């Protein structure tokens, strides 16, 4: 189990945790298998999540994004502020 | 007799009491480096004369680690106690315990010599080639005295091992911490070996190892594979105290025994895998950096693990008990004190933060934190918690507040600033510098003139 | 994890309604650096460190039963300072079961 | 660029590329969360 | 320094007769810890090193009040111009 | 049982000896090392050197952004710097009236030259 | 070890490693630095001076020298 | 007059009830009083659940309270830059050979 | 015997002849000049002087003592 | 329970540097656009002594 | 609130006062304190209280100072360092009247917050 206290896993499923000896090394086996398939499943994949133009926009993101869009902030806050370097000494 | 002795209760003195020899010229030596970096400019050392400073350094870490610490953790409190932890009566290979104190006088005097006869030349603690392989004598010396060392160290890890056949109790806590101490002597030791004699061969048989066509980074790994095991071979008996004197001293039973045991062992399991974070600035590839990174932090974890549960030992114990005996104090400022070490420690852990922070004063107070403040107040609660067992006197160190509150503010002054140093940015190992860090350079300094002063008092 | 003794309500029940809980004194006394005498030798010296152990020290209760010193780990039990050779009969770890035979009974 | 007198620089100073900040941005990221770690411990060692 | 009698909330409490044992004082007297000169020249260390531990030492400062009036003038005159309130600060 | 310099310090309230022991610690240790260097008067801190680091830092405009940083602390709230109170080097006791004469006549000399070629550049 | 701690750069400079850093200055100045691996008597006396100017200014100066 | 009403109406909101005990333990028999003493090693005066919240409650309302006092009383906000004008630079380096 | 039940029994029983901690305190005394003397010994070496003045490796001012 | 008073005033000491944190980040986008500090064509090299 | 909710069968002492008591003690003398609350000669036992008479449990609590000084002494009869003060009378009195006590950390937490962000800011 993941992050699970075993205390709830003896007390729920039992059956299932009867033999403790065995419960431990499916403990050690399943976190085995999430570390090996961390490394072949999201880092070494090849030419893979390049597809900058899917960025996921979450319903928070709308709901702050629409907020903005409703009062002008979001046309100020993209506004570029300043294209100049020096101000004109008068 | 005084070295035909084979009582294990014997040695166990005869390692502190060498500790402690050891240690004046340990600390001569660290005094010698805080009056120089006063401030710019030469004070005790001559500018013709830089290479004694690097010899200076050289020999304060090296003796400081296998010559004091080491054998005050894990060759002196554990050859008293753990035949007694243990219901056996006396340690399992007695001819070998005494040959093992001899070895480390003999390696002391070898480099002590080494010192006086050798033209002195300083290649750091570390040894890395090609330096060291092209200095003097002195590297040659020095060398000999590790291997000597090494020697010693192994078997007595081959003593404790052999407590798990004749013990006739329980394995406390304690008693894991030296067990599995011993197994990561068992693994890294042979490695250390293997890296040392190569540079041998390259000093005294004409190989070609750390030359062009030869990686010099090959040292690196190797040595590091036993480096930073060494780091946790010397905690790893101090987390051993603290259990005892928490739990002894507050009449509580050691919370979650077995996730202190537990801990131990993933410190080395994971200690053993994460040396390379050594290795950041070398230019390791982009996997390998993320995977140390990613394995180092990990540590923590089992790291934080024993501090809760050492902080529920102290919690809730009883009011009535006086709180002021020097060893309980030894024992709380511990957990005050690793756990600015040890923080530390994973804000280096990121690679990129270790950039800008390797080889500069930060890595120091990184390892001072641990080492000088935490190790060494770890083996002074110990020995003062069985001062009624072991029997010494003629000192005032069990009830003294002054010695314990003024070592405490002093340490912190030597080593904090050097935090900030490290930011400013001063590199490691040097004699001169900038005029614009006297001033955090001077409090240190301030700080550690103090802490001599006070380690008079004892007396 | 330990949380003491179980105990059963009828266990409460006292014999007699004046009964509360026994007021003795746990503090062994008041020590100090043994002292030695100038006339004793290095013999005598022994035999007077042999009788401050405090470790061989308990509290006589009520009913002529002694709670002794008691520690969480045998370093404890050696006497104080240290002697060369420590536990000469083995020290016996009491563990408790439930299993018993017939032959150490008796009609 | 050069060092100055009695700065604390906690993180760094001056920085003088896009990756000097990064190294500053980093450590002020992960300052606060070892102050929660040293705090919320030290606040319990007590009787 | 004799200090007071101080009766408390509930007076009938401190009402006895107290014999030689001491009777409740002000709280003034625990902060100064009955006038005790030297709690107050400890006191005054006390906050000398706390100074120092945060701030410096400041005691070093009318020794220093020449060589940094120098160094004022330098930077006004020849380090880069500083702005606002910035000009309050020279290294 | 104790020697008479435990038995004066052990006599005496924790909290009245703690604090006045620190200090006297800290300064014997000042003062110890204070010995060795008793009139030193190194030219590198002379007012005529330190002029000159200050006319390099103009040049290479040393670390704008720690003097943009500390005038915004400044404006929003108290900011103190210990570089803006106390003494950067231990020597100043003894150099309150040293100086380099040779570096003034030169930096003098320089800056007279730099007027010129700054009225030149003008054109 | 080349270290200049403006630039964000601390590369060890080992033999038989020619290790690749690459940096992009934003503004002018001069950033001191010093070596940062224990190299012998003077290790603390081979400081590293980089001093930034503008692209036109550079080209001027790489001309000339 | 205010203050004497909301007093004793959190006060008697806030006494506590029986705690629901996560541990086994027997019933004290009937009619048993006192039989412990004061020479018993102390045991700690812990607040009730509710106290140990509204009193809890109440320094999270103050701390963040101070805080947002501070900064808009205490603190000030940063100006606007100074404008930024086309400035000569030094002639030369003053370490420039001549 | 009762004089030898306990290990260091003229330490423990505190009759033990002085001298032998003179000889430990000078055990550590001697470890501790090792790195005193070779440093005096060095520096006189490569410079002609036991310890250097502070300072004297830099300009230092004319009335400078 | 008394632990979390710990975690609660860890959180609030932790927010204090947050906030210096987040008012450093708008200085610092500030200082190329706006700062005076900032100076271009302004350091020449010194060349070889 | 052990003795109140949790255990029935420990002494429950009354309080004399939710603040400490201010005493100038003398190292090598022995003082008694009252751990009833029903003695007159607050924070020592009289003679006349509980604490004097072994009554009900109530025992005089036996106490001495290490150095001479101006020490404070409970007043709830519940502070955990008991004789001594630690701020137990102060976390007493907010169990029974949590009004007040809530008014008092909010004071001083606002306080705190403050002078942490003025100067930190
Ligand atoms: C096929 C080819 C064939 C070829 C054939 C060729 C043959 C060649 C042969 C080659 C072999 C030669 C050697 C053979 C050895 C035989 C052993 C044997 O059987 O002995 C029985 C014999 C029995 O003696 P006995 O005749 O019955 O009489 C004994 C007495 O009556 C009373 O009995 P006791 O045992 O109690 O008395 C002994 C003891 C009794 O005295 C004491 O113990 C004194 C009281 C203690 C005071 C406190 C000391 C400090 C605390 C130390 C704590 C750690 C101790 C560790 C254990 C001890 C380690 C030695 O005193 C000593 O022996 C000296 C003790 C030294 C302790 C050292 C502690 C550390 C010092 C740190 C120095 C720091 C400064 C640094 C600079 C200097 C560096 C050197 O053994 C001994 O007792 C004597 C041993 C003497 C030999 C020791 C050799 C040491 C060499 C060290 C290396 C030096 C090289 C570099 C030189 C540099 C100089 C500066
Ligand atoms: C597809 C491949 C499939 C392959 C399948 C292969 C199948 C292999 C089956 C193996 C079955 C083993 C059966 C024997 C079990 C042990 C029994 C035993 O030792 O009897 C005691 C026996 C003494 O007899 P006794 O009188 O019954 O002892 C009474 C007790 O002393 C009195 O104590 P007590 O009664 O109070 O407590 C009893 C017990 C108390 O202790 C226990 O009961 C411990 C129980 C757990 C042991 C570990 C089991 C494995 C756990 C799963 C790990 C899976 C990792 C998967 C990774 C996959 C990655 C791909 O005591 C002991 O066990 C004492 C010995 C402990 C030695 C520990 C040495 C360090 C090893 C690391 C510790 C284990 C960590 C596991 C992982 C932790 C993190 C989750 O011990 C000895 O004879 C001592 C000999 C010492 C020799 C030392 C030198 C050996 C050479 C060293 C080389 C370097 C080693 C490097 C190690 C690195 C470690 C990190
Ligand atoms: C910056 C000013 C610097 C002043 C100079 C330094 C003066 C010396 C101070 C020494 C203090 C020692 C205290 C005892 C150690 C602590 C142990 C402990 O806590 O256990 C006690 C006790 C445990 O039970 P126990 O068995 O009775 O004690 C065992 C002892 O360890 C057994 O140890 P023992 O055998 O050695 O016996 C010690 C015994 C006897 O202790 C003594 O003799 C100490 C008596 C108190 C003296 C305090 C003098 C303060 C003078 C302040 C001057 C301010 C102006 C400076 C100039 C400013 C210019 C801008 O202690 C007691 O009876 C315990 C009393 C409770 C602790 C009181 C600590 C706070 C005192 C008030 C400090 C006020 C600072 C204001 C700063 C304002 C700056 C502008 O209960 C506690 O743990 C107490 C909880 C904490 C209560 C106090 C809360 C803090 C005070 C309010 C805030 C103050 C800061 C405001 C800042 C505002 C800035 C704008
Ligand atoms: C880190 C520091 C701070 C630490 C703080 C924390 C500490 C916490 C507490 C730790 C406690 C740990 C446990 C302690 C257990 C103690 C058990 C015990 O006492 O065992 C009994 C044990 C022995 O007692 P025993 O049973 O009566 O033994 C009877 C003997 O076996 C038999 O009696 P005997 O009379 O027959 O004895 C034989 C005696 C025979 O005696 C004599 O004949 C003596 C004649 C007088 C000689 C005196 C020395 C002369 C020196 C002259 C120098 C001239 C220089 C000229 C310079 C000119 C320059 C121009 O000696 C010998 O024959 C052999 C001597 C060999 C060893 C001594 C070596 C000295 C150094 C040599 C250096 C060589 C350098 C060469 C370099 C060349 C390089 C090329 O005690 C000791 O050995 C003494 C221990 C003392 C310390 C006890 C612990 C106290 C607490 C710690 C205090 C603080 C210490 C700080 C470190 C030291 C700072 C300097
Ligand atoms: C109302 C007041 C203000 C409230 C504020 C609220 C804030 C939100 C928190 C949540 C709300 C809390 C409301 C609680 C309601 C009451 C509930 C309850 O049950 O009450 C009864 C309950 C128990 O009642 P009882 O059972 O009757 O017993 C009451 C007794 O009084 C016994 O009481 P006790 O045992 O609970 O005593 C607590 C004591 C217990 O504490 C200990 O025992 C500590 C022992 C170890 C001390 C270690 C000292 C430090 C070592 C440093 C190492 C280096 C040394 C260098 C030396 C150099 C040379 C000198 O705790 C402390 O002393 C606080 C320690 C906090 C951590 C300290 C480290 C701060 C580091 C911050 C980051 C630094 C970055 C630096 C950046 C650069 C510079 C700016 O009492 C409480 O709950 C009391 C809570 C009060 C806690 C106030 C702590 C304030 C500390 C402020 C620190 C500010 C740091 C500023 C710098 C920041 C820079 C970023
Ligand atoms: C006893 C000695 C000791 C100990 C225990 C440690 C422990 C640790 N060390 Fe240390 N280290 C040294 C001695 C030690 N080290 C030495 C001597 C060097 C320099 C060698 C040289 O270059 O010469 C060094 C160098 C060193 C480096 C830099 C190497 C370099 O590039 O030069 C790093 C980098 O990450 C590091 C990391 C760590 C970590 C992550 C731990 C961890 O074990 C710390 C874990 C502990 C904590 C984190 C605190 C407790 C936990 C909590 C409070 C809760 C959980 C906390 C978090 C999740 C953050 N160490
Ligand atoms: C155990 C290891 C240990 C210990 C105790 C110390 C203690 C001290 N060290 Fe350190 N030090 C190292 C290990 C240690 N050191 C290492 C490994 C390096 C890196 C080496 C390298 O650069 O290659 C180093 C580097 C190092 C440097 C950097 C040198 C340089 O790069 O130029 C400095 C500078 O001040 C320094 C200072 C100090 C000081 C002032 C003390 C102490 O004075 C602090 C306070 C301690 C005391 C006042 C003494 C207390 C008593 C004991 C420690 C002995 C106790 C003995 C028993 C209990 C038996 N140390
Ligand atoms: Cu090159 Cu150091
Ligand atoms: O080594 O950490
Ligand atoms: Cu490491
Ligand atoms: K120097
Ligand atoms: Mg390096
Ligand atoms: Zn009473
Ligand atoms: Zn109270």
């Amino acid at each position: 189990s993941i992050f699970t206290p075993m205390d709830w896993m003896f007390y729920y499923f039992p059956n299932y945790s009867r033999d403790k000896v065995a419960l431990m090394a499916r403990q050690i086996k399943i976190h085995f298998a999430i570390g090996f398939a961390l490394v072949f499943l999201v880092y070494h994949p090849p030419y893979k999540g390049a597809d900058y133009g899917n960025f996921h926009k979450s319903p928070l993101y709308w709901y702050k994004y629409n907020q903005l869009e409703r009062s002008g902030q979001l046309q100020e806050n993209l506004r570029i502020k300043r294209d100049w370097f020096y101000d004109e000494d008068p | 007799f005084y070295i035909l002795v084979n009582n294990n209760k014997r040695i166990g003195i005869y390692y502190i009491k060498l500790s402690i020899i050891i240690g004046i010229l340990g600390i001569v030596l660290s005094y010698i480096i805080r009056v120089e970096l006063y401030n710019s400019g030469n004070r005790i050392i001559k500018y013709d004369n830089v290479n004694y400073y690097n010899m200076v350094i050289t020999l304060h870490g090296l003796l400081m680690i296998f010559y004091i610490i080491m054998p005050g953790l894990y060759g002196g409190i554990p050859l008293y106690i753990l035949p007694i932890l243990s219901v056996i009566t006396d340690i399992v290979l007695p001819r070998i315990n005494n040959i093992s104190i001899i070895i480390v006088l003999i390696s002391y005097i070898v480099v002590i010599n080494s010192i006086v006869i050798e033209y002195n030349i300083g290649t750091g603690w570390t040894l890395y080639p090609p330096l060291s392989i092209i200095g003097t004598v002195i590297v040659n010396m020095i060398l000999y005295g590790l291997i000597i060392i090494g020697i010693s160290s192994i078997i007595s890890a081959i003593n404790f091992m052999n407590i798990l056949i004749v013990i006739d109790g329980i394995i406390y806590v304690y008693i894991w911490s030296i067990i599995i101490t011993s197994v990561l002597l068992i693994i890294s030791l042979p490695i250390l070996n293997g890296i040392l004699l190569m540079i041998l061969s390259d000093i005294y048989f004409n190989s070609i190892y750390f030359i062009l066509n030869g990686d010099v980074v090959l040292y690196q790994h190797l040595f590091w594979y036993f480096g930073h095991p060494e780091v946790y071979i010397l905690i790893l008996p101090a987390f051993g105290i603290i259990s005892i004197i928490l739990s002894v001293l507050n009449n509580k039973i050691i919370f979650g025994m077995k996730s202190m045991i537990l801990a131990i062992i993933m410190i080395s399991i994971l200690g053993s895998i994460v040396w390379a974070h050594h290795i950041y600035t070398v230019g390791l590839e982009l996997d390998t950096k993320i995977y140390f990174n990613n394995l180092t932090l990990i540590i923590s974890i089992p790291t934080g693990n024993k501090i809760y549960n050492w902080i529920i030992l102290y919690i809730g114990s009883y009011n009535i008990l006086y709180n002021g005996y020097q060893s309980l104090i030894f024992s709380i400022m511990f957990i005050i004190i690793f756990i600015i070490g040890g923080i530390t420690g994973i804000i280096i852990s990121i690679d990129i933060i270790d950039i800008g922070l390797h080889d500069t004063y930060y890595i120091v107070s990184h390892f001072h934190y641990i080492l000088s403040i935490g190790a060494v107040i770890s083996l002074l609660a110990g020995i003062l918690l069985l001062k009624d067992i072991i029997g010494y006197y003629n000192v005032i160190i069990k009830i003294n507040k002054y010695f314990g509150l003024l070592l405490f503010i002093n340490i912190n002054i030597i080593f904090t600033p050097q935090f900030i140093i490290g930011f400013n940015v001063m590199p490691r190992r040097i004699l001169e510098y900038s005029d614009n860090i006297i001033v955090w350079n001077l409090i240190s300094s301030i700080g550690s003139i103090s802490t001599i002063l006070i380690l008079l008092s004892i007396f | 994890i330990y949380e003491g003794q179980t105990v059963q309500e009828s266990e409460l029940i006292p014999q007699e309604d004046d009964w509360v809980i026994e007021e003795t004194n746990f503090c062994l006394g008041r020590n100090c650096y043994v002292r030695f005498r100038e006339e004793d030798d290095l013999a005598r010296r022994a035999l007077h460190q042999m009788d401050s152990q405090l470790n061989k020290m308990h509290t006589r209760l009520r009913d002529g039963t002694v709670i002794p010193y008691m520690s969480f780990h045998p370093d404890e039990m050696v006497d104080r300072p240290a002697p060369i050779h420590t536990f000469s009969e083995k020290p016996l770890l009491k563990w408790t079961w439930d299993e018993t035979y017939e032959e150490a009974y008796d009609d | 660029d050069i060092p100055w007198p009695a700065r604390t620089d906690w993180g760094g100073h001056d920085p003088a590329t896009p990756f000097a900040e990064l190294m500053i941005n980093t450590h002020s990221m992960f300052w606060p969360v070892a102050i929660f770690i040293y705090v919320s411990a030290i606040y319990m060692v007590k009787k | 320094y004799t200090p007071s009698f101080e009766r408390g909330l509930n007076p009938e409490l401190t009402s006895g007769d107290y014999g030689d044992m001491p009777k409740p004082q002000p709280l003034i007297d625990f902060f100064t810890q009955n006038r005790n000169p030297w709690f107050g020249f400890a006191m005054f260390c006390g906050f000398n090193f706390l100074w120092w531990a945060f701030f410096g030492a400041w005691q070093i400062r009318p020794l220093w009040a020449s060589q940094r009036k120098s160094l004022a003038e330098a930077d006004r005159l020849y380090g880069p111009t500083k702005y606002g309130v910035g000009k309050k600060y020279i290294n | 049982d104790f020697p008479w310099r435990w038995g004066f310090v052990a006599e005496k309230p924790f909290w009245v000896g703690a604090p006045i022991l620190v200090l006297g610690v800290l300064c014997l240790g000042h003062i110890i090392q204070t010995m060795g260097q008793i009139g030193v008067r190194p030219k590198r801190y002379t007012p005529e050197w330190v002029e000159a680091t200050k006319e390099r830092e103009r040049a290479e405009n040393t670390n704008p952004i720690t003097r943009y940083l500390d005038r915004r602390r400044a404006e929003r709230g108290p900011y103190y710097l210990m570089s803006n109170v106390l003494p950067y080097h231990p020597h100043f006791l003894w150099m309150r009236n040293s100086h380099d004469y040779e570096a003034a006549e030169a930096l003098a000399a320089r800056r007279e030259k730099d007027r010129e070629l700054a009225a030149k550049l003008e054109a | 070890s080349w270290s200049v701690p403006s630039l964000g750069i601390k590369c060890d400079a080992t033999p038989g490693r020619l290790v690749k850093i690459n940096t992009f200055i934003q503004r002018e100045g001069v950033f001191y630095g010093q070596c940062s691996e224990l190299c012998g008597t003077l290790h603390a006396f081979m400081p590293i001076v980089v001093e930034a100017v503008s692209p036109e200014a550079f080209a001027a100066h790489a001309k000339k020298w | 007059a205010v203050r004497s009403q909301i007093e004793a109406a959190v006060y008697k909101w806030t006494r506590p009830r029986p705690p629901r005990l996560g541990v086994a333990v027997p019933r004290s028999p009937p009619g048993t009083g006192i039989l412990f003493h004061t020479n018993m090693q102390t045991i700690r005066y812990s607040l009730s659940p509710k106290v140990w919240v509204l009193v809890t409650g109440a320094a999270l309302v103050g701390v963040f309270s101070g805080q947002r006092f501070a900064q808009t009383v205490l603190l000030s906000k940063n100006p606007p830059n100074p404008p930024r004008y086309r400035e000569k630079p030094p002639v030369r380096h003053p370490h420039t050979p001549d | 015997n009762l004089e030898d039940h306990f290990d260091l029994a003229e330490y423990m029983m505190k009759m033990h002849n002085p001298m032998s901690e003179y000889l430990y305190w000078i055990a550590g005394f001697v470890s501790g000049l090792h790195g005193i003397l070779p440093l005096l010994h060095s520096n006189y070496y490569f410079s002609g002087m036991f310890l250097p003045r502070d300072n004297d490796n830099t300009q230092l001012c004319d009335d400078s003592w | 329970r008394d632990w979390l008073i710990g975690v609660m005033l860890g959180m609030y000491l932790g927010n204090l540097c947050v906030q210096q944190h987040r008012q450093y980040r708008v200085d610092m986008k500030l200082f190329y656009l706006e700062a005076p500090e900032h100076k271009i064509n302004w350091v020449k090299p010194r060349g070889d002594l | 609130t052990w003795t109140e909710i949790w255990w029935e069968h420990d002494p429950t002492p009354k309080v004399a006062q939710y603040r400490p008591y201010v005493c100038t003690v003398e190292s090598g003398k022995v003082y008694w304190w009252c751990a009833c609350g029903e003695s007159k000669t607050q924070p020592w036992v009289d003679g006349h209280c509980k604490c004097s008479k072994r009554e009900g449990g109530f025992r005089p609590r036996r106490w001495e100072p290490e150095h001479d000084g101006v020490r404070l002494f409970c007043g709830c009869k519940s502070c955990f360092s008991s004789p001594t003060w630690n701020g137990g009378c102060f976390t007493k009195w907010m169990q029974s009247n949590p009004a007040g006590g809530m008014l008092y950390c909010f004071a001083a937490a606002f306080g705190f917050g403050t002078l942490t962000v003025y100067r930190k800011f």
